[PDB]
């Protein structure tokens, strides 16, 4: 009986380590929302009646 | 026949040690280091009001 | 092994590839690491009204 | 004759989809589009008379 392991072969339903500071991969899924806030973020009123800060 | 020697290459499979292009404009595939480098030095939107 | 460290180095990583305005804000970063010989930067002709990014006059 | 399916393996080319508020994976091209040309500031109101929220 033949398995992935039992020829060095990478599982079906396989996954791989979130990205880091040197070695790329997938992204996690908090970083996902983030960028997803960063773009179009609609948070708070940006200015009222002409006013910030 | 005889002794076979068989890994992921004969039954064309993706080694268990195996990396994806980086995706690109028009490309889907893995997050790049320096992607994840520039986004987590950027601060979160402030909320305010 | 030693060949194809020397001529990886050579032929370099793309850091960013596209075209922006490169104003205020935006920003790069990576580790010091992958950093053996140095930076290159390439610059062209844009567009202000159009926003497309001309392929001509590089610097 | 075997393939990657009869030993239960991932294929030589295959996708591992994109990454979701939950789940990780790849970005889609929209997202890579989006982040090197994402900028810091996204500015805002951030307090009127002492209040916040
Ligand atoms: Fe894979």
């Amino acid at each position: 009986l033949l398995d992935a392991e039992d020829v060095h072969a990478a599982k079906k339903s396989h996954t791989h380590e979130v990205a880091t500071y040197t070695t790329d991969g997938f992204m996690s899924s908090f970083d996902k929302q983030k960028i997803d806030q960063l773009v179009s973020p609609e948070a708070g009123v940006t200015s009222i009646n002409g006013k910030t800060g | 026949a005889g002794r076979v020697l068989l890994d992921a290459e004969d039954v064309h499979a993706a080694k268990k040690s195996h990396t994806h292009e980086v995706a690109t404009y028009t490309t889907d595939g893995f997050m790049s280091s320096f992607d994840k480098q520039k986004i987590d030095q950027l601060v979160s939107p402030e909320a305010g009001v | 092994s030693a060949k194809d460290y020397v001529d990886t180095i050579g032929e370099g990583t793309v850091i960013f590839k596209g075209a922006n305005l490169m104003g205020a804000g935006q920003s790069f970063k990576w580790d010091a690491s992958k950093l053996k010989f140095g930076m290159t930067l390439l610059f062209s002709r844009y567009d202000a009204a159009n926003n497309t990014p001309q392929d001509y006059y590089y610097h």
